[PDB]
């Protein structure tokens, strides 16, 4: 019960560091923050939805 | 001839010139080029890359460029046949050969002016000695002995040119060169590893030789990637890492 919210406050913090840190592209060309940019560009348009991809989530934190 | 050292005999001659690179079509030769490229774009050496596919196209390519340039480099082509005749070049043109095919043709070995070989001689080579294959009654009495010599030659040829095989990959000779100059990187190490793995994939070398070469390359891999001993937590995740694996023989099972 008391460990429930204490786990959650540690998952809701590792799901947040995924959106905030996941990048694409290599080092030769240049990078791109994939989900911050889509969050911003979908919020400013007034859409309020991102499309997370499960392969990315897997490759960041298994 | 045989190039004794690659620094002061192959590189520092073409360092100030305009070379022309002929390239065969196999993963070994691609990975043997992509290192020489990166070794030329680092010292501002004007080259030119001609992709050939046979002997007819190599001859056609040599037809057109044979007056502008007078340096050449052949990569995985033209070490098992004779060169000074199929191309019929001039005298002041130089050829470098960095091929894997075996055995090296005879005349290409006793021609120390125009066809230099970047082939490390500590491979499985047993080239016959020089005069064994190259040049009144007493006249006939001795020309019969020369006829005996020719008869021995007709046999020792058949002894030497009867089996074809492959030596150390090109992309490992080039990497030895690129390490001598102290200008090696990971990107030039991955191409070495790929140019070696390809021979074993296409089954052109023996398992003994493959494991020997892997044993060689692992020292380099550990020299580069071990320098990150405990700082692997403060190294950029977006920076290539090569690692030694003892892994399955299934093909493409990770995709």
């Amino acid at each position: 019960a008391d460990e429930g919210q204490a786990r959650k406050s540690q998952l809701q913090r590792r799901f947040k560091e995924f959106l905030r840190q996941y990048r694409v592209g290599t080092d030769r060309t240049g990078f791109t923050f994939k989900y911050r940019d889509e969050l911003k560009r979908h919020y400013n348009l007034g859409e309020y939805w991102i499309e997370v991809e499960m392969e990315d989530l897997a490759s960041f934190d298994e | 001839m045989f190039v004794s050292d690659f620094r002061k005999e192959f590189y520092e001659v073409v360092q100030s010139q305009r070379v022309l690179l002929f390239v065969a079509s196999d993963v070994d030769a691609l990975c043997a080029c992509k290192i020489l490229q990166a070794l030329f774009q680092c010292d501002h050496v004007q080259y030119t890359l001609v992709p050939v596919s046979g002997w007819q196209e190599l001859e056609t390519a040599f037809l057109e460029h044979k007056e502008q340039f007078h340096y050449f480099i052949l990569i995985n082509c033209g070490a098992n046949v004779d060169l000074l005749d199929i191309l019929q070049p001039d005298e002041d043109t130089i050829f470098f050969v960095c091929d894997t095919h075996r055995p090296v043709n005879v005349v290409n070995v006793y021609n120390d002016t125009q066809i230099k070989l970047l082939i490390k001689q500590d491979d499985d080579l047993e080239v016959p000695a020089y005069e064994d294959i190259f040049r009144i009654v007493e006249q006939t009495m001795r020309r019969r002995q020369r006829r005996e010599w020719e008869a021995r030659r007709r046999d020792i040829l058949f002894d030497y040119e009867q089996y074809e095989y492959h030596g150390t990959s090109s992309a490992m000779v080039m990497f030895e060169l690129a390490w001598m100059l102290s200008k090696d990187l990971n990107d030039m190490l991955w191409w070495a590893i790929v140019g070696l793995t390809d021979q074993w994939v296409q089954d052109k070398i023996t398992q003994m030789k493959y494991v020997t070469d892997v044993g060689v390359l692992q020292r380099h891999v550990s020299r580069h990637n071990h320098r990150n001993e405990d700082e692997e937590n403060t190294l950029s995740v977006d920076c290539t890492r090569i690692s030694f694996e003892y892994d399955l023989r299934l093909v493409l099972y990770q995709h």
